[PDB]
């Protein structure tokens, strides 16, 4: 029945500091540990025991504690510092370890130009009486039988998604609908 | 440099038992506390429980106390998780972590692990009655597979640049599919794909 | 003379009475290298090796008094080893088991007279001193302490 309150998300343009906070009862009498998780990754402990910092964590990451509240401090804000930030506590009563709700980041920041690639079916797929067009958006920061993925972030601090178009081989024997670039498909 | 690698089925039928295992290579497995934490899709982190490396002492989540047991094999530097009577709510990613602890006599603080300093990779577990299907591989193109995830290594691992693997798409059939990404190499200088749930490897 | 020698020596009386397995030394050693237990005291360093596992058969305390101070690294992070001359090996089944004796021992270390008598008395005089102290504490019932768990090890 113990919970850790932290703001759902926070924005910060590059070059500033950060002050992600975490609140809870008697958080002064409790140790608070900060974790940082990026997309497709396991968390990384960045601050442990209120103020102390793990080996290999840049000193721009720091933590502090104020009454029944604690606060991370990410100086030298960069673009890679985007992640969700958690706080944890032990809490003697109700012997469980509570993780904070999470404070999303990634700031705005410089805009980029989308990139598109499209592929045709394969020889074995058509021989197997199936056909699928693979339209690939290799970067994009910020007509039926079609599947499209959600905007998924990439390791280059940009975004990706891949739309697919499934049709029959006979339909093929009888072009990506994304500025707005496009390709064309020919047997 | 404690390295933890998880292992398990990744698909389990509802009302069945999830069995997972963690292999430590860090070295000091007898003396550390090792635990499990899970993160359901799109949600936060839940601690399941933790067990002493040499055996003898468990700490569990009060609300999962009844569904979870824990074990160690010190000789093999492994510890395991058993989750019982599994529901679509247990569909999550499951990590193994080493514990962080700061014991101060003179003070009386002796909580055995306070923070999770080294984490593992994360194994995806899907609670579903659907069965496991091996992907169909095409020139790379991988379609009609379940559950997640699959492996993308190009040139048997040699090509580690210029390759961006694309997140997968859930076909309306309840199936998953995805794909992964010179002007003179042409003839001079194969995609390798493993689906562990189906135990199928295609190095083609 | 290294820490291992003192650990491997204070664990011998325990592996004889069959209160710990024959690899118990390897495990305290391995735990001392991960969480050192060396402490500064009045004129002497104290250490408290312990192992906590499924290989402990019963809880026991093995007290060793050394003759020339041995360096145990520091319980609290400091740049300097603690020249230890008094060693309390602990063997215990669970972490609650060890944390009870652990607290008990803190008051022992805060009892300068109790601590000085240890440095200047015979192995039987020591046994009766602690055995009495263990008797006065009902939290410590079930702990094993015998006359053979006291040893004046020498460098």
């Amino acid at each position: 029945s113990y919970e850790l309150t932290q703001p759902p998300s926070m924005s910060v343009s590059p070059g500033q500091t950060a002050r992600i906070t975490c609140g809870g009862d008697n958080l002064g009498s409790k140790y608070v540990h900060w974790y940082q998780q990026k997309p497709a990754q396991a968390p990384v402990l960045v601050i442990y025991y209120d103020s102390d910092r793990p080996s290999g964590i840049p000193e721009r990451f720091s933590g502090s504690k104020s009454g029944n509240t604690a606060t991370l401090t990410i100086s030298g804000v960069e673009a890679g510092d985007e992640a969700d930030y958690y706080c944890q506590v032990w809490d003697s009563s109700s012997d469980h370890y509570i993780f904070g709700a999470g404070t999303r980041l990634t700031v705005g920041q410089p805009k980029a130009a989308p990139s598109v690639t499209l592929f045709p079916p394969s020889s074995e797929e058509l021989q197997a009486n199936k056909a699928t067009l693979v339209c690939l958006i290799s970067d994009f920061y910020p007509k039926a039988g079609v599947e499209t993925t959600t905007p998924s972030k990439q390791s280059n601090n940009k975004y990706a998604a891949s739309s697919y178009l499934s049709l029959t081989p006979e339909q093929w024997k009888s072009s990506c609908q994304v500025s707005t670039v496009e390709k064309t498909v020919a047997p | 440099q404690v390295q933890l690698q998880e292992s398990g089925p990744g698909l389990v039928k509802p009302s069945e038992t999830l069995s997972l295992t963690c292999a430590v290579s860090g070295g000091s497995f007898s003396s550390d506390w090792w635990g499990w934490i899970r993160q359901p899709p799109g949600k936060g982190l839940e601690w399941i429980g933790t067990i002493y490396g040499s055996g003898g002492s468990n700490y569990l989540n009060p609300s999962l106390k009844s569904r979870v047991t824990l074990s160690v094999d010190t000789s093999k530097n492994q510890f395991s998780l058993r989750l019982s009577s599994v529901t679509a709510a247990d569909t999550a990613v499951y990590y193994c972590a080493r514990g962080s602890g700061r014991y101060n006599i003179w003070t009386g603080y002796y909580t055995p692990f306070d923070a999770f300093d080294f984490w593992g990779r994360g194994l995806r577990v899907t609670v579903s009655s659907a069965s496991t299907k091996g992907p169909s591989v095409f020139p790379c193109l991988v379609k009609d597979y379940f559950p997640e995830p699959v492996t993308v290594s190009w040139n048997s691992g040699a090509l580690t640049s210029g390759v961006h693997t694309f997140p997968a798409v859930l076909q309306s059939s309840g199936l998953y599919s995805l794909s992964s990404v010179p002007s003179s190499s042409l003839g001079t200088q194969i995609c390798n794909v493993n689906h562990k749930p189906s135990n199928t490897k295609v190095d083609k | 003379v290294t820490q291992e020698d003192i650990i491997r020596a204070l664990a011998s009386p325990l592996i004889k009475d069959g209160m710990v397995d024959e690899d118990f030394a390897e495990y305290v050693i391995a735990r001392e290298d991960r969480s050192p237990t060396g402490l500064q005291a009045k004129g002497v360093g104290v250490a408290i090796p312990h192992t906590l596992g499924d290989y402990v058969r019963d809880n026991a305390i093995s007290v060793g008094i050394l003759d020339k101070p041995v360096n145990f690294e520091g319980w609290y992070q400091s740049p300097d080893p603690v020249p230890v001359r008094v060693v309390f090996m602990l063997a215990g089944r669970t972490w609650d088991d060890i944390v009870i004796v652990l607290k008990w021992l803190k008051d022992v270390i805060l009892d300068e007279e109790f601590m000085k008598r240890l440095l200047t008395m015979s192995d039987e005089e020591i046994y009766r001193q602690i055995y009495t102290r263990i008797s006065k504490a009902p939290q410590l019932s079930g702990i094993n302490f015998k006359r053979e768990y006291v040893r004046h090890l020498g460098t």
